[PDB]
């Protein structure tokens, strides 16, 4: 999970 | 609405039936809000960002609310610094980015 | 364009002449790129998100098109994990949210  | 980004693309939200602020942002897979309870089970995950990962509680199928529009989905709960709403609930509202 | 929110908004862009793919995101105020060498004068700055903060070189009124849309202004250089177009250029090209 990428969260930018 | 059709939301211009002069500034932090803020909104309201409902959930666990209480009022938040949160950041619409299309760089975010998962919606991740600072620390708060919420009702039911919750299972340890980790996610990352631009600064590295953290440990988050997920809880599943939990209600949200955006501006007035309903959705259903996975709500990760940690030490994020602004409260965010990403593409699995962006999804559900119809949210697309347009120029 | 339109571009829907179902996978990750990645989109080609045109800086110091490279092509390059990158994140339309929302959620970021500031344009980060990955490690690159570009020419010019930068300062160190610190941006964060989740996770924390990363070090970064800030260079101002570099060029930079976003599918064919032209923009200039500032962009940070550092070990972000993928490249990421913020607000400050998305303003540029007339970037809205619509739901």
């Amino acid at each position: 999970a990428r969260v930018l | 609405p059709q939301i211009t980004l002069w500034k932090r693309p803020l909104v309201t939200i409902r959930i666990g039936g209480q009022l938040k602020e949160a950041l619409l942002d299309t760089g975010a897979d998962d919606t991740v809000l600072e620390e708060m309870n919420l009702p039911g089970k919750w299972k340890p995950k980790m996610i990352g960002g631009i600064g590295g990962f953290i440990k988050v509680r997920q809880y599943d199928q939990i209600p949200v609310e955006i501006c007035g529009h309903k959705a259903i989905g996975t709500v990760l709960v940690g030490p994020t610094p602004v409260n965010i709403i990403g593409r699995n609930l962006l999804t559900q509202i119809g949210c697309t980015l347009n120029f």
